[PDB]
């Protein structure tokens, strides 16, 4: 087998959304460590989304991996569990 | 009033329920319990499966949570699997408590031993001030039971001798 | 941090606790597509 390289690109991405600012840290999972998080958002227009951005503090062993998706939001302001996106990232 | 939130991965028939309660008002007073559904944003909501009235002499209370009182209803609930459901307790005496467990906290009989992870993973303590809107506890559930049941061929009664 | 956004928190994720003066730090990117596209192999 060869490798190839996508040379003319078919899409070019922009960054619309930035929150930028940070000042703690807050585990993924805070009611469960011995002894999941989402954060809403919404556009003016019709948006096609390619990609995300996180920032990570930390993150465990070599097999853990960590799922991200995206959901719905309900008519009182809540994530509801239609899920229209997910994908499982490794922690390399 | 108070709630706590639970659910099955199959089809179950819920024929009763355990709870513990750590106190109770006088003979007089009384405690409605009722299952209720939960919505798609995980919250109650006003439907209504299940509802029975349990008198103060049906409640069994003990300082130590081992007092279990057995809540029945008339017609059985049929929890579909994948769907979640919330007990609902109401009553208006302002002299009702109930044991729930924390996390991190000591265990009552067992102080020198914590709750160390969450005491139920896939339910949530509720509590709320009108029945309708519900303030959520995530580190804290209720003390409680569920018993599904199943049907068998036939059934006998015997009377006593005349 | 972000106006439109709210930061929840969940122990099921079913039940969320909203955090109204927290955020996370994310970003999200929004692609508009061209004409054509092209791929190049490394040499046989």
């Amino acid at each position: 087998h060869i490798w190839g390289r996508l040379i003319s690109a078919p899409f070019t991405e922009e960054r619309t959304i930035y929150q930028g600012q940070a000042s703690e840290t807050l585990n993924v999972n805070p009611y469960n460590i011995p002894n999941p998080l989402a954060q809403s958002f919404q556009y003016d227009e019709n948006r096609t989304i390619s990609s995300l951005g996180l920032y990570f503090a930390s993150k465990g062993d070599k097999q853990s991996n960590v799922v991200i998706q995206i959901r719905g939001m309900g008519d009182q302001g809540y994530p509801n569990k239609t899920i229209y996106a997910e994908t499982v990232m490794n922690a390399d | 009033p108070l709630a706590q939130s639970f659910q099955y991965d199959e089809n179950r028939t819920i024929s009763s329920l355990g709870l513990y309660f750590a106190s109770k008002g006088d003979k007089q007073s009384n405690v409605v319990i009722q299952i209720r559904g939960m919505g798609d944003q995980g919250y109650p909501n006003k439907t209504i499966y299940a509802e029975t009235v349990m008198n103060a002499d049906d409640i069994k209370v003990s300082n130590n949570a081992s007092a279990e009182t057995r809540v029945y209803f008339d017609d059985p609930m049929m929890a579909e699997g994948g769907k979640e459901y919330a007990i609902v307790i109401i009553t208006e005496n302002s002299d009702y408590t109930m044991w729930v467990g924390t996390r991190t906290k000591p265990k009552i009989d067992k102080p020198n031993e914590v709750i160390s992870g969450n005491p139920y993973l896939q339910g949530v303590l509720f509590s709320s001030s009108n029945a309708s809107t519900w303030t959520p506890h995530q580190n804290s559930d209720l003390k409680f039971g569920i018993y599904t049941s199943k049907f068998n061929e036939t059934a006998t009664i015997e009377f006593e001798p005349i």
